[PDB]
DNA sequence: CACCCTTTCATTATTATTATTTTTTTTTTTT
């Protein structure tokens, strides 16, 4: 069908390290749908490939999904978010006296451990997210109806979806090739911004054990 | 399911922001160099998209509480108000690494990556407290999505959505409250006020010459210790402001929603600030809407009795071995 | 059209999609925001919604202005479903006349047809009246329109059916007997003023059902103002002073009323130095007058004055001052600037609702201020995509030239603007309406165009209403001359400038060949609720309300498809400037080309 | 060996920071 998807945001989102792939979003959405439709005790490996997309096979094995990465059009300047983590030492002391806490140590450590105070900063972007993929529009709408967040499923409030839209477009307009690809991809599919690296091309893109020698685009 | 808590802060809201922020004595934020400046810790604000003005999107500041503060506040009020009395009426003794997993979002039960079977993932996500946040070495996704405390403000109309146009604020919502510390040895009046000091007059005089020598040496260096005499500034969000709080639960049980409801029943004693000395962040709850239906009353929560019975039989049955098995 | 709604086949094909989701989301119990243009036939789609809800067993209430009433019951006569379930109308006291007073005026003014009409029962004479009497199956005698058709110059306020009329005059038990019209039919038509008055009757604890299962509001953009019309109780001083002669405390109320160009706007009790003892003396000297011997039409004036004073006394209402256009008479208002309670009391009393209007939505699919004005609950709100067809913007030609002077209520702007009106009127092949927002600038344009244009011009003023001006526009378009119309107020919103002399052929429509907007209508809405809503929202609410007023101003050109050679002119130099606040005003002008 | 203390090492270096400029109308057909 060769269609193209935009998501616009009611909340700013985490700017993704490497590429936010649309098939990763659809896989997480299908995992959530399978959690609703079976229950909680399931394998997420089973259903995060059950996607209404096309599957491109490279000339000697190394198959990937036919879904390009999310291109970002910044509505806002790329700001930064800070978050911190620390266990409240005062309640720990009162629980240590009350007997509810069993702590042999009589001193915390903000540089490391359970009472470590940690500060960390992540980029924040408010953007129009446009991806390109070949597949069925109805299934992508049914998946993205549950998509309340994108980029980070943080549970803390980021990336809340104002809306989404899928439209079919012509073949020559669509740059599907802008995606993490295997190194044995076709010569018409390799572009200049693609470069050879270690990257995941499929499924869980955070899982470094599945990371392969791949040719991928730069965000 | 969604819980929207509309609260008004009785006292100002202060959630400190990073960076080096400088204000003059008049009020100019971030002056150019060559003029006297001042240390300032502003409340936390994000640049958010705005369709106000024109149809094109402009970046406007919006002064919020971060969602992590909301998540930890909800967590800590469930521990302080229902979880801890239940676990000390039974005699349960938590361990550090299980206490660190329940009270913080940390993995010091085992710093190692603990493998998680899908059955044990299911049996810990259905726990009345544990499945809301998760945490620990399992690093499993908690069911509770806690949003930032958003003020009902025209800069947040994209975040707030339609329906909050009635009872809505505009314009500036931050006031730079100036605070100070005086050296209290200078406040010492006479022999009756100074007799409690070891040394008394001699010690007070010695601190006065030490502070004088340090200040004149610092001023001569201007043309590394520090005294007690400070005077600084911090932006706070104005008191009496109305705030919305979005708590969306990803396929919850009845006991988990009951635990969130009993948190909202007792969170009037909690605070939301970096101003605990100054009683900042005291709030009262004006509305709690479950799935679009308001449930808050003046005498706590009236409604959702199935959630209340579920959370009663949930917090009665816990024996803290599930917390220990959640940690390791 | 398989599995179509009742009456769907008479609805146009473009409005079929709006009708389907409107029926669907009113079947779910949500309040539906459905938006379509003027000439797309919203009455037929509303009829389909009313019939499809009526076959479910629902008590359906359709609220609309009285001009829209005849075409709404014209769309509700021939479909068999509302024939089976019945259609009735609820009409008030201002739909009827006093028979004794109208007969006494007809004898005094020697009107033979009016007196012969009253003697005999006041039988209906207009085709609308007997046809509505056939549809309701309740006889509609003593109609104000039927009496008006025989005598255009009757004092309709003086001959009116008041609440203080005796029980034996025929129109009063006519209205009383009718008040139970909602029991005998499944679909009840009402006005917005009827629905708001009966909502006030609900809130203070008859003519409409206690629970409306399905409510369709025609021209919903007006409806909140009708509520704003209902909850203002006004004390008129000069009719009281002429009635008492036929107290000194009300004269002292006028003297203390004098000391308080903004005269006490949006102030309920901010300043009351002598306002509340004077109000108490007014109440006690007006309520203790003897009812015996005092006239049957005077007690209406006394009672509306005491009701307005008792609304004033509580302190829960705002106070406003205005003067009549005729002279500087004493006019005082006790109105409500907050309206969440009463309209919310209507929405829990509505199962599902469709709010149809010509300017309902702000920008695209944003209607947030709309559910702010009517205080629609967000849980029950339903925002449908609007219908904006191409033929509304197809024949209209937008001209690049304009008036370089900014509108600043100055005579030099009046001269340059009037030279542009002279240019447009020279290039006009028909009628021209030039739209203003104020009396002062339209008198400036009248003084700049009087000797220039002569008999071609129509002006609106304190002595020239919109209806008189509109009637003159048809009159000198019938004579073959090309009129210009310095129109304001109701000339912006709610006038039909499509001719009825050529129904079947709209391609020869040249009654209004030129719309010229002289200035952007900013600062038009001065009501209490809009002032309070502006004080919350800010500059944005002023800009969006100006956008809605300008959209209603531009909607006067195309009223039906098939017209040709339509000209649109905008002479405000702020539009073509580099200012950003006129940005929506450009994008609506971006819907026209060349 | 799980519970902690307390030691240890590391090379370059600079600093900018979004905030606004209405008009004053007289409609409508309620009790």
């Amino acid at each position: 069908v060769n269609l193209k998807v935009t998501i616009d945001l009611s909340n700013p989102m985490m700017e993704p390290g490497d590429l936010l792939h649309l098939d990763a979003l659809l896989g997480a959405l299908r995992v959530s749908r399978a959690r609703a439709e079976h229950g909680d005790a399931i394998n997420p490996r089973d259903y995060h490939y059950d996607l209404p997309l096309e599957r491109y096979q490279a000339p000697s094995g190394d198959w990937v999904f036919k879904a390009s990465a999310f291109k970002l059009k910044r509505q806002l300047p790329n700001q930064m978010w800070m978050q911190t983590g620390r266990l409240s030492i005062v309640e720990a002391a009162r629980h240590r006296q009350s007997g509810y806490l069993q702590l042999r140590a009589g001193k915390p450590n903000p540089a490391g451990g359970p009472f470590k105070t940690s500060i960390y900063h992540r980029p924040i972007v408010q953007a129009e997210l446009t991806a390109f993929c070949v597949g069925d529009q109805q299934g992508i709408e049914a998946l993205l109806s549950e998509c309340r967040q994108i980029g980070g499923k943080r549970g803390v409030g980021f990336g809340q979806v104002a809306g989404f839209k899928v439209e079919p477009v012509a073949e020559t307009d669509c740059p599907w090739s802008w995606r993490a690809l295997p190194a044995d991809a076709d010569p018409r599919l390799v572009t200049s911004e693609h470069a050879r690296c270690i990257a995941a091309i499929r499924g869980p893109y955070w899982d470094r054990t599945l990371h392969v020698e791949a040719l991928a685009p730069t965000p | 399911m969604q819980i929207e808590v509309t609260v008004r802060n009785i006292t100002p809201i202060f959630s400190a922001a990073p960076g080096s922020n400088y204000i003059t004595i008049d009020g100019t934020i971030n002056p150019p160099p060559g003029v006297s400046r001042f240390p300032l810790v502003r409340t936390r604000m994000m640049y958010v998209a705005a369709d106000v003005g024109d149809g094109v999107i402009k970046s406007v500041p919006l002064q919020i509480v971060p969602g992590n503060t909301m998540r930890s506040l909800l967590r800590r009020t469930m521990l302080k108000h229902v979880i801890e009395p239940a676990l000390v009426e039974k005699g349960n003794k938590l361990s550090i690494g299980a206490y660190a997993t329940a009270y913080s979002g940390n993995a010091t039960g085992n710093p190692d990556g603990v493998p998680s079977s899908f059955d044990e993932i299911a049996t810990m996500r259905a726990h009345p407290f544990i499945g809301l946040f998760g945490g620990g070495p399992r690093m499993l996704e908690g069911r509770l999505m806690v949003d930032s405390l958003y003020p009902i403000h025209t800069n947040a109309e994209r975040i707030l959505g339609a329906g909050y146009e009635n009872e809505m604020m505009s314009g500036p919502i931050t006031q730079v409250v100036w605070a100070r510390r005086m050296d209290p040895i200078l406040n010492l009046g006479s022999s009756e006020d100074v007799e409690v000091i070891n040394g008394g007059a001699v010690a007070a005089n010695g601190w006065i010459q030490d502070l004088l020598a340090n200040s004149k040496a610092a001023a001569s260096k201007k043309k590394n210790g520090r005294g007690l005499k400070a005077f600084n500034a911090h932006e706070v969000v104005i008191p009496g402001l109305k705030w919305v709080w979005r708590i969306s639960l990803d396929r919850p049980t009845d006991a988990q929603v009951g635990l969130v409801l009993l948190a909202l029943n007792k969170m009037t004693n909690e605070r939301i600030a970096g101003g605990h000395s100054k009683d900042y962040g005291r709030f009262v709850i004006d509305g709690v809407s479950l799935n679009g239906e308001q449930v808050w009353s003046q005498s706590g929560i009236t409604g959702g009795e199935q959630y209340f019975d579920a959370v009663a039989e949930a917090i009665d049955g816990l024996s803290s071995k599930e917390f220990e098995q959640f940690a390791q | 059209p398989a599995d179509a709604l009742p009456g769907e086949g008479a609805v146009r094909e473009v409005l079929r999609p709006l009708l389907k989701q409107a029926a669907e989301k009113t079947a779910a119990g949500k309040i539906v925001f459905a938006e379509a243009a003027t000439g797309t036939g919203k009455g037929r789609m509303i009829a389909s919604l009313a019939a499809a809800a009526a076959i479910k067993g629902d008590t359906v209430v359709v609220s609309a202005p009285l001009a829209v009433t005849w075409q709404l019951v014209n769309d509700m006569k021939d479909i068999p479903e509302v024939r089976r379930v019945g259609l009735t109308l609820s009409l008030g006291r201002p739909n009827f006349i006093s028979p004794q007073r109208t007969l006494e005026w007809a004898i005094d003014n020697e009107r033979a047809d009016l007196a012969a009409w009253i003697e005999g029962g006041g039988k209906p004479l207009s085709l609308r009246s007997m046809e509505t009497s056939k549809v309701i199956s309740h006889e509609l005698c003593w109609l104000l329109e039927d009496a008006l058709l025989l005598a255009e110059d009757l004092p309709a306020d003086s001959l009116l059916l008041t609440s203080e009329d005796p029980a034996d005059c025929p129109a009063q038990q006519l209205y009383v007997a009718m008040r139970s019209n909602y029991t005998e039919a499944g679909i009840i038509l009402c006005s917005h003023f009827m629905l708001a008055a009966h909502t006030r009757m609900m809130q203070m604890r008859l003519s409409l059902p206690h629970f409306i299962d399905t409510l369709i509001v025609d021209e919903a953009h007006l409806l909140e103002q009708a509520f704003a019309s209902v909850y203002t109780h006004t004390l008129r001083l000069r009719p009281l002073m002429r009635t008492i002669e036929g107290l000194d405390a009300l004269k002292e109320l006028f003297t203390q009323m004098q000391v308080a160009t903004n005269t006490s706007l949006n102030v309920p009790l901010s300043d009351v130095p002598e306002l509340i003892p004077a109000l108490k003396d007014t109440v006690k000297t007006l309520g203790a007058l003897p009812t015996k011997g005092m006239s049957r039409d005077a007690r209406s004036v006394i009672r509306i004055a005491t009701r307005a004073a008792n609304d004033a006394l509580s302190g829960h209402s705002r106070l406003r001052i205005e003067v009549t256009p005729v002279h500087s008479y004493p006019m005082l208002l006790s109105g409500r600037s907050n309206l969440q309670r009463a309209l919310l009391g209507l929405w829990n009393a509505t199962g599902g609702a469709t709010l149809v209007s010509a300017t309902l939505f702000t920008t695209g699919d944003n209607g947030s201020l709309t559910r702010w004005k009517l205080e629609v609950p967000t849980e029950r709100a339903a925002f449908l995509p609007p219908v904006h067809p191409a033929w509304t913007t197809a024949p209209v030609l937008l001209h690049k030239e304009f008036c370089a002077h900014e509108p600043d209520d100055s005579p030099e702007w009046a001269t340059e603007c009037a030279q542009t009106i002279q240019g447009v009127a020279s290039t006009a092949q028909g009628g021209t309406l030039v739209l203003c927002t104020s009396y002062q600038n339209t008198e400036l344009l009248a003084g700049r165009l009087g000797a220039a244009l002569g008999d071609r011009l129509i002006v609106q003023s304190k002595t020239s209403s919109a209806a008189t001006c509109l009637a003159q526009f048809k009159a000198k378009h019938k004579a073959g001359i090309r009129p210009v119309w310095l129109g304001l107020g109701a000339a912006w919103t709610g006038i039909d400038l499509s001719d009825h002399s050529l129904p079947d052929n709209p391609e020869l429509d040249r009654l209004l060949s030129d719309l010229v907007i002289t200035r952007i209508p900013v600062g038009q809405n001065r009501s209490l609720t809009h002032e309070r809503r502006t004080a919350i929202g800010g500059f944005r609410i002023i800009s969006q309300e100006a956008a809605w007023h300008f959209r209603q101003g531009l909607g006067r050109l195309v009223r039906r498809p098939g017209v040709t050679h339509k000209n649109l002119w905008v002479l405000d130099a702020r539009i073509y400037g580099g200012a950003a606040w006129v940005a929506p005003f450009r994008q609506i002008l971006d819907r026209y080309k060349k």
